[PDB]
């Protein structure tokens, strides 16, 4: 029974970072305590200075990743400041009942609620706001994130064999529907409400103005590139709460990947591109073998390069001519 | 007389961010009083069509506020945080002298849909 | 202690926009992280193809506006790409110590550096580049913007009453000293360095060839006019890092104006024309009561119309005959 078990409290961290946590653990079930605060705010979503009338869990797109183990209990305290204008709530795809939490988390501006549910199933799971009559708006505006529920003794290959990551990066892909004026310029709204009617219309076309990792074109490039080292193993956690995507690491693979994002099932190996179903989250392991810059992207290349769905992983270490060597460099033809 | 419009989040019948009632026919010298029945909303003129030479209203946020039915004509009043969600109200002071401005006034989306509904309620 | 406090990254935007930001905030001190990237380049500064060998923060004159709140800390990573030819730094008038930061931010091309300071004081402050013995050259060639440090619960009138803007534009005014050949026509330089000596020769006459808002004559006109609408309260922030200017808004006023630019000091009201001291930034609030095209300018009308210190504000809404009315339109005399 749940009232009896140890109540730990975790401090969350902004993506791509994931909060620190045991993979395998001899530890037993506990109630884990989180807190998240909804912030509505205008955000800059590209290099041209186009804005989005955004909504977010806890300041960010996506919301931070929540990490616990199978059979733990999740205790989320959800706060909606009076600085906000809207009702919000939360649907945990990892919960069971009450539209995944949504019914028991309806907070108006100035309200807050606390909700406990049981992580009976392992995997990466989406969470997003689902206020009634505005689910698709709030979600495409940035109110989604990931709940990872690790198996109790780590991640496992198809032959039951153990598997280990040295760090976990989390990526939320956000298909955005930003409107235009008659002059073909993206619109700029002076409040959130003024964004509504125009945005829903762009929604109905099913054609995003932008598609972005973690909030902006270039969110995860240059000095915000992800980092790793030859020999290191990374967990890449991809979420998409509204629309399909197809991740791919250029010059890489998914050594093991649960694209439906559920660890109970055996992962596939050696993937070039895998597939995240809209309203799902998934994860993939890669142990780096070569240094250099890698591109982690949605392998619709229009969506990637034109619309904004690509980031970089800067990787350090020792080039390795067995895997790949240049015989003759670009030289003229005989 | 003094008439009470409630600032409210939902209506019994689903749809959100509403003044209740959305339309109100009153007399010269009356006062409409909009009221924080739920926190989150405010009441304030709609400048783009509010009539010539009249005390604009920009009542405070989450706070009650009063309108003085002085000159007679129609008086559109948004809630600024939610006017894009159609939270809007129309107040008739006797004759609708300035209906033609109001009809032309280019409201859009939920604002338009709701306001036009209030417009039909105009007594002529 | 600041190492402990929360950190938050802010995406900058090109003048005359000002990145999203709260006015009053219900939020504690934090460390606000910013990056700027110096860009040397040849810029066309008027409508007769005259060029400046310019130096910019983030590729704009002025450099973009940094916004924080009183009590926060500023954390600027300043990057001097190897493509540049000159060393740079930055002196923040908002900062206390080490020549405004300059001494700790000397970067040669291919270098970069990160500086923290406490923004203990509220107002609009200039920042500008200040490399030893090269100071006035760098500044007049474009190396300056504004730091705005808002008080923790918005701006206030003299009585104590809160004042609120719906939007903010930032305007940097640039006295430029561009050399002339012996034929009367302006010079064109092959490099930034080549322009140096001829240029300091002009500087010493104290006579600008041009005085421009935001980097070129007409920069803020036609399709680039600022915009507003009757009812909106805007904030006009005006920096001049080397020379006096006296801003004015035709058909308008400064409803409340901090001409010395510091918010703990009561604003003046009803101003026709106000005054910005060389090496200062100031702020003026105005609520538009009338539609029409306005001009915002340096009211030395020569400096404005002959030399380029003028812009436009295009305002929508409905005309008001109480405020002004054409009784008898131009017509012949009895
Ligand atoms: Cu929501
Ligand atoms: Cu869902
Ligand atoms: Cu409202
Ligand atoms: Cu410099
Ligand atoms: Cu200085």
């Amino acid at each position: 029974d749940a009232d009896k078990l140890p109540h730990t409290k975790v401090t969350l961290v902004a993506p791509p970072q994931v909060h620190p946590h045991e993979q395998a653990t001899k530890s037993g079930p506990k109630v884990v305590e989180f807190t998240m605060t909804i912030e509505e705010k205008k955000m800059v979503i590209d290099d041209k200075g186009t804005t989005l009338q955004a909504m977010t869990f806890n300041g960010s797109m996506p919301g931070p990743t929540l990490v616990v183990h199978e059979g733990d209990y999740v205790q989320l305290t959800l706060v909606n400041p009076a600085t906000n204008a809207m009702p919000h709530n939360v649907d945990f795809h990892g919960a069971t009942g009450a539209l995944g939490g949504a019914k028991l988390t309806n907070v108006n501006p100035g309200e807050q609620a606390t909700l406990r549910f049981k992580a009976d199933r392992s995997g990466t799971f989406v969470y997003h706001c689902a206020p009634e009559g505005m689910v698709p708006w709030h979600v495409v505006s940035g109110m989604s994130g990931t709940l990872m529920v690790l198996p109790r003794d780590g991640l496992k290959d198809p032959q039951g064999k153990p598997l280990h990551y040295d760090r976990a990066y989390t990526i939320g892909e956000f298909d955005l529907y930003i409107p235009k004026g008659p002059d073909g310029k993206y619109k700029d709204y002076a409040t959130l409400a003024e964004s509504y009617g125009d945005t829903v219309q762009v929604m109905r076309t099913l054609t995003p103005s932008h598609i972005v990792f973690n909030g902006k074109v270039g969110a995860l490039t240059g000095a915000n590139a992800l980092t790793a080292k030859v020999g290191e193993t990374v967990l890449l956690i991809h979420s998409q709460a509204n629309r399909d995507t197809r991740p791919h690491l250029i010059g890489g693979h998914g050594d093991w990947v649960w694209e439906t994002g559920k660890f109970a099932n055996p992962p596939q190996r050696d993937l070039e591109t895998w597939f995240i179903r809209g309203g799902s989250a998934g994860a993939a392991l890669y142990t780096f073998k070569q240094p250099g810059v890698y591109a982690y992207l949605n392998h619709n290349l229009i969506e990637a390069f034109e619309l904004g769905a690509a980031g970089h992983i800067k990787v350090e270490g020792k080039w390795n001519d067995d895997l790949m060597k240049q015989i003759k460099a670009p030289a003229p033809i005989p | 007389a003094e008439h009470i419009v409630e600032m409210r989040n939902k209506d019994d019948a689903g749809n959100t961010m509403v003044f209740q009632p959305g339309f109100v026919k009153v007399e010269a010298g009356d006062t409409v009083k909009f009221v924080p029945t739920d926190k989150s909303h405010n009441a304030e003129s709609v400048r783009e069509v509010w009539p010539e030479g009249v005390a604009p209203v920009k009542g405070g946020f989450s706070k009650e506020v009063v309108f003085n039915a002085e000159k007679e004509g129609l008086y559109v009043l948004k809630c600024a945080p939610h006017y894009g969600m159609g939270m809007v109200v129309l107040v008739q002071v006797g004759k609708p002298v300035n209906l033609d401005q109001i009809k032309e006034y280019k409201a859009t989306g939920l604002a338009k849909k709701r306001l036009d509904g209030e417009i039909a309620k105009v007594v002529q």
